[PDB]
RNA sequence: UGUAAUCCCCUUGGCGGUU
């Protein structure tokens, strides 16, 4: 048999974080844990006890002049980026600016090859659940006034039409629940109605 | 973690996962902490929800 | 291709995700990568992808034998009979096509499997494949006396156990370390311990459960090269006793085995864990077939 | 141990006269000894007896 | 980075307070 077999810097990694060094490499994005801030750094823990710290240049954007402890402060865990791995020593440098944190989305390798991935299906599906993220809901509003009534144009034109002229019906209106539309009767088989926009809403019922 | 099923006999189990809150940390997709036992529905797929039980990577 | 159930549940985290969209993978370089091809068939098993295997000269064939099969005549009776068999062979292909399918999809499988149970098999013997550790002026083979020291997780009232086994295989002494391990009392006493007892142990392992046991390793290390501590050798440049880590999952397994409840019913799970640690440096072949039915569950 | 606050109590576990005390406060100390447990496996000496 | 604690009898007896 061979002799024994001495673990060495990756096989100790990964015995004591029991983090692989594949799933805990640079290009990553983990929640890691504020353990203490300071003006010119902050130093954070990660889930498997790797003590971490990140230079001020990094845990601000560089548009922002706030001051690091104001934004965060202790136990405030926020997600960071791995810039650096020291494996001997269990020390890891991150990044908080977006560019990491938010633009690194398709980190998998997969080989997008058209001619053995078919990129226009998985583009489509892709379309297919935005639109999905798109679609909402709507419901009625109602609003209680003795000359309000849900009716719509046609349906309010009709119920003026018995009126005499000058009477006046109020129904919601097609730009929003912030508008209403007010109908009023000008003429024999003649009507108007008029969008009114809606200011300092206390409700999307309310007036 | 994977989504399978296994059978092993009690010995086969390496140990409990003994975690404290320092450990279990869970973020959301927009950035906002989430602890144990919240409710968070799910942004895209079936779409559900429910209690986390623990939280793991 | 995607079911529905494929089409929502193939995310961008799941081992699924590698052949969501995957088109015209050569049968050939298959088998060079036989994992693929297993987790595409797990993934068929689950109702979520079906695989399809096509030909881009499946025309060809069908062509060539409709021209063997196909009559020479040119009247329109020999239209209508060459019409005829045309058709009857389409239905013959649709019928044949499904089970010629079936047959390769399983001679894939067949060896797709083969190569990843060799694979495994070379994986597990290079994992057992391991001499005990040789002292140096010894010849390889020889049994090393060998002392573990581990506390386990390190916390504020993590005391450091020490559990000493000679080239025997019986155990000798257990010692409990209660002061900090950074305090010059623990050095002083593990000093004392290693000289002054006769222990004289060949090499010294270290493991833990976290990263804490580094500091631990880095303390022991400074103590054996201030005090030079060297190994005593039976009766002149005297070489130091060597501290390494140690791999520890059949430790871990040991340490909840019912086996070691009966051989020491009077002994912390600590203990238990040294001493299984001990085992495995001395000889770790008989360490893993102790493991009996969990060493299946081995990470191989 | 009980909710209130042993910060006031001397060295022998009794209260000083001349200190003012409040609702809760702990004003005489006394522990009762327990076998101890299986703690001895890694505790460093702070096991409860 | 060293991180702080949650729990209480029961039965009798007497003496009282408000009617």
């Amino acid at each position: 048999r061979r002799d024994f077999h001495i673990l060495n810097e990756a096989e100790i990694f990964q015995l004591l974080t029991r983090e692989t060094v594949d799933s805990f490499r640079k290009g990553m994005v983990i929640p890691v844990y504020v353990r203490k801030v300071e003006s010119s750094y902050m130093s954070v823990s990660t889930q498997s006890l790797i003590a971490g710290n990140i230079q001020r240049q990094d845990i601000l954007e560089p548009n922002d002049r706030r001051d690091p402890r104001e934004v965060y402060s202790v136990g405030q865990t926020v997600r960071a980026c791995i810039l650096d791995v020291d494996y001997y020593n269990f020390k890891c440098q991150l990044s908080l600016l977006r560019q990491f944190t938010e633009n690194q989305v398709a980190g998998l390798n997969v080989n997008r090859n058209p001619k053995f991935w078919d990129i226009e299906s998985e583009n489509r599906d892709r379309q297919e659940e935005i639109d999905k993220q798109r679609e909402e809901s709507r419901e009625s509003r109602v609003i209680k006034h003795p000359f309000f009534h849900n009716m719509k144009s046609k349906e309010a034109e009709d119920y003026l039409a018995a009126r005499p002229v000058g009477d006046v019906v109020i129904r919601p209106s097609s730009k929003g629940s912030n508008h209403i539309t007010i109908s009023w009767k000008v003429a024999p088989q003649l009507y108007q109605h008029i969008d009114v926009l809606e200011e300092n809403k206390d409700d999307a019922n309310a007036i | 973690s994977d989504g399978k099923l296994l059978s092993l006999p009690p010995v086969s189990i390496y140990s409990k996962l003994n975690l404290n809150p320092n450990q279990q940390i869970a973020i959301d997709s927009n950035g906002v902490e989430v602890k144990v036992g919240d409710t968070v529905r799910e942004f895209t797929g079936e779409r559900r929800q429910g209690t986390i039980l623990h939280v793991y990577r | 291709e995607l079911t529905e159930r494929g089409k929502l549940q193939i995310e961008p985290e799941s081992p699924y995700f590698d052949f969501k969209y995957a088109k015209n993978r050569p049968i050939s370089a298959l088998t060079a990568t036989p994992d693929l091809y297993l987790r595409m068939i797990q993934a068929e098993n689950d109702g979520l992808v079906n695989i399809k295997v096509e030909l881009p000269m499946l025309s060809t064939v069908v062509d060539h034998f409709y021209n063997i099969l196909k009559s020479d005549g040119t009247s329109e009776i020999s239209e209508k009979w060459n019409a005829l068999r045309n058709d009857a062979w389409k239905q013959s292909l649709d019928k044949l096509i499904p089970l010629v399918q079936l047959n390769v999809k399983e001679s894939i499988r067949r060896d797709c499997e083969r190569v990843l149970y060799f694979q495994v098999k070379n994986s597990f013997t290079k994992k057992i494949d391991q001499a005990p550790y040789q002292p140096p002026t010894y010849a390889k083979g020889t049994i090393p006396r060998v002392l573990t020291l581990s506390f386990g997780e390190g916390n504020r009232g993590d005391a450091v156990l020490g559990v000493f086994m000679d080239d025997s295989g019986d155990v000798k002494s257990q010692i409990k370390f209660d002061e900090d391990f950074q305090s010059r009392d623990f050095s002083d006493s593990l000093t004392r311990y290693i000289k002054s007892n006769n222990i004289n142990p060949d090499i010294i392992g270290i493991s833990g459960f976290n990263i804490h046991t580094k500091k631990l390793f880095d303390k022991v290390n400074e103590l054996v090269n201030e005090e030079r501590l060297t190994i005593e050798y039976d009766n002149s440049d005297k070489h130091l006793i060597r501290v390494i880590y140690v791999n520890d999952e059949t430790a871990r397994l040991y340490q909840h085995s019912s086996k070691s409840s009966a051989e020491y019913p009077n002994r912390p799970q600590l203990a238990k864990y040294c001493i299984g640690l001990a085992k495995y440096i001395q000889s770790p072949l008989l360490e893993y077939l102790a493991l009996d039915e969990s060493m299946y569950s081995l990470h191989i | 141990l009980k909710h209130g606050t042993y910060e006031k109590l001397d060295e022998d576990g009794l209260i000083a006269p001349g200190v003012r005390v409040s609702g809760d406060d702990i004003i005489i100390g006394k522990t009762t000894p327990i076998p101890p447990d299986t703690e001895e496996l890694g505790q460093r000496t702070k096991y409860h007896t």
